[PDB]
């Protein structure tokens, strides 16, 4: 059995392509960003 | 613009349109084109043998 | 939480990127290579240096030896991949290793001993508080933006298909192929010998590695591209070593990488990208495979010579029926495009659950990665 | 000289920062299109079964 | 031509930017950090990557973190005498087990940024 047991259930699609599109607008916009700090 | 003009998830009740099997289209149009319920329900001579007999 | 940014580290066999989680392009990226030197030294006074590393081992290659620590997507040497490690961490980066996690990328089909001496080495020696090893192919698909498709992923190492259809992938239908483009350099530093032309040390590969990422091109029609060779010059094309000599390439621009299509050039047995592909649509079920058609993704270095999508769809086209639309989904940035799925990975709220804790290690040795992961 | 190639420094990045954008828009048409595609062809499907 | 023009425009644009805007920021935080232990003694370094150069000041700022007397260094003014006194400052950090990767004297002398980075940041990690 266990077909799932790598990944967690009833999670919502939309939230991973909400960030996605967040990560694709970061070149569009071409801001710069330093590192964070340690 | 058609496509700014509705959109498939503003209506859960126009959502059903995408999602139909041709034969349940007809199927569908078919049986509210012959009004069968309607039918038996209007016509007297019928309704009250099959209400008195229940 | 918020500020730390765990880090992502792609590591192929030519080449490692590492950057920060949320970033769309890497910070560092250098080739994995480590280099010793051979001749006298006679100079006293100007420090020893036992070992070259990275980019800087590539700008005095003239008397050093090169050696790559990965080969066929298999850490052979153990010792330079820390080198290597050491160096993307702290002169790459400068972060130090234990304030964020880390997600490494393979492939799919690995001996289980590399798997586990990864993970024994970040958590031993670099001391990592959370670690994550991912597929690249899988990744992929997370930069394309997509549910289902199949990708191709074609590194310098190895090439490799996997099919994902809803979130689901097939493992039956994983194929793997060992002709990637280190091979393709070493057919291309053969077939550069009958025209007079001789690279023999490694560091001559390097400039044969330059020569192919700058002439090369995939003909659309084998034999009529020949015939055009034969009969005319003008596909012809000069470049310049480093000593200033000047060679003429000619014919060969195209028949370096169709050694990817037809495997019998250098003599293997098994059967070219497009093939392989189309095999292991066809391991699928038949439900899918028409979403399958319609969402080949291509990715890793490999595939950034000029024509090779229009080749492949020709090719898929042929085999596929006819009554099904093909096309190639190939992004101007399909080179880092596994680095960016690792991030689109990394920086997911629900990902959080999925690293793997340091105690967890402890408590169960460095076999903890085959029950997570993938 | 120097003075030269810095502002021509300046030009090729005010000039990428103009590319972008027809990239960008560029990958929303057909982003577009592919919709209308799909759209198209079922519903002439339905009508030929009608 | 045209997607490998926009994969050249990508990896020039990106890939750029973020790391020069990072080793800025590091630049300034550790020229700082650098200015606050060298001021005990009189001396003070205006860019990171020149002044460093010559061997000396590294000598020096290893003196005060440390504690011990380090050799005095090269009487000279060449290249060879610059790489004798990196050579020497490489050598006490030998001593006390910091891993130093990728490092040697020329690469100090000759002024690779990352790797100067990269050496004023271990330093930084030890004596910390
Ligand atoms: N611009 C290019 N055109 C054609 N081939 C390329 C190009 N750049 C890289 N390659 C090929 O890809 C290889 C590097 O692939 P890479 O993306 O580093 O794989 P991985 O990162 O999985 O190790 C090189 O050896 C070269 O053969």
């Amino acid at each position: 059995a266990v077909p799932n047991l790598f990944v967690p259930l009833n999670t919502n699609p939309k939230e991973v392509q909400e960030m996605r599109n967040k990560i694709r607008e970061q070149n569009l916009q071409d801001i710069k960003t330093a590192g964070p700090q340690s | 613009e058609r496509y700014f003009d509705r959109v498939d998830e503003n209506n859960p009740e126009y959502l059903r349109e995408r999602n139909m099997a041709p034969d349940l289209r007809q199927d569908f149009n078919m049986m509210e084109q012959k009004k069968r319920v309607s039918m038996i329900l209007q016509s007297p001579a019928f309704c009250e043998e099959l209400e008195s007999m229940i | 939480d918020d500020d730390i940014a765990a880090l992502v580290v792609d590591n192929g066999s030519g080449m490692c990127k590492a950057g920060f989680a949320g970033d769309d392009a890497p910070r560092a990226v250098f080739p994995s290579i480590v280099g010793r030197p051979r001749h006298q030294g006679v100079m006293v006074g100007m420090g020893q240096k036992d070992s070259y590393v990275g980019d800087e081992a590539q700008s005095k290659r003239g008397i050093l030896t090169l050696k790559y620590p990965i080969e066929h997507g298999i850490v052979t040497n153990w010792d330079d991949m820390e080198k290597i490690w050491h160096h993307t961490f702290y002169n790459e980066l400068r972060v130090a290793p234990e304030e964020h996690p880390v997600l490494l990328t393979e492939a799919p089909l690995n001996p289980k001993a590399n798997r586990e001496k990864m993970t024994q080495i970040m958590f031993e020696t670099f001391n990592t508080p959370a670690m994550y090893v991912a597929i690249q192919a899988v990744l992929s698909l997370y930069a394309s933006g997509r549910t289902t498709g199949i990708v191709m992923d074609s590194g310098d190492g190895v090439t490799h298909t996997v099919p994902i259809y809803e979130g689901y992938a097939l493992p039956h239908a994983i194929l793997r192929l060992d002709l990637a483009g280190r091979d393709l350099t070493d057919y291309l530093m053969k077939i550069l010998t009958e025209r007079g032309y001789s690279f023999t040390t490694t560091a001559e590969r390097e400039i044969v590695r330059d020569i192919k990422e700058k002439l090369c091109y995939v003909a659309l029609d084998f034999e009529q591209e020949m015939a055009t060779a034969a009969s005319s010059s003008s596909l012809e094309k000069s470049y310049e070593l480093p000593d200033g000599q000047v060679i003429t390439i000619g014919n060969e621009r195209f028949r370096c990488p169709e050694a990817l299509f037809q495997p019998s050039f250098l003599g293997m047995e098994s059967c070219g990208i497009h093939e392989t592909t189309f095999n292991s649509i066809m391991k699928c079920d038949v439900d899918i495979r028409k979403d399958l058609y319609a969402n080949t993704v291509l990715s890793g270095g490999t595939t950034m010579y000029p024509g090779i999508a229009d080749r492949m769809q020709k090719e898929i086209t042929a085999l596929a029926p006819s009554t099904m639309k093909i096309k190639i989904i190939a992004p101007p940035e399909r080179k880092y495009s596994v680095w960016i799925g690792g991030s689109i990975l990394a920086s997911l709220s629900t990902f959080q659950q999925m690293w793997i804790s340091k105690q967890e290690y402890d408590e169960s040795g460095p076999s903890i990665v085959h029950r997570k992961c993938f | 000289s120097e003075g030269q190639v810095r502002q021509l420094e300046e030009q090729l990045r005010i000039m990428d920062q103009t590319l972008k954008a027809l990239m960008a828009a560029e990958d929303k048409y057909s982003q577009k299109e592919d919709k209308y595609e799909e759209e198209i062809k079922v519903l002439s499907d339905k009508l030929k079964e009608a | 031509d045209n997607d490998n023009s926009s994969a050249r425009l990508f990896e020039r644009s990106r890939i750029k930017a973020l790391a020069d805007e990072r080793e800025v920021v590091q630049k300034k935080t550790f020229t700082k950090w650098v200015n606050s232990h060298l001021a005990r003694v009189s001396c003070r370094i205006t860019d990171l990557y020149k002044d460093l150069r010559d061997g000396r000041m590294l000598i020096k700022l290893l003196e005060v973190l440390s504690g011990e007397m380090l050799p005095k260094p090269t009487k000279g003014k060449m290249r060879i005498h610059c790489l004798e006194n990196v050579d020497k400052a490489l050598q006490f950090l030998k001593e006390q087990r910091v891993h130093l990767e990728n490092m040697g004297s020329h690469d100090i002398v000759d002024g690779n940024h990352r790797l100067v980075l990269g050496l004023i940041w271990t330093i930084i990690l030890r004596f910390q």
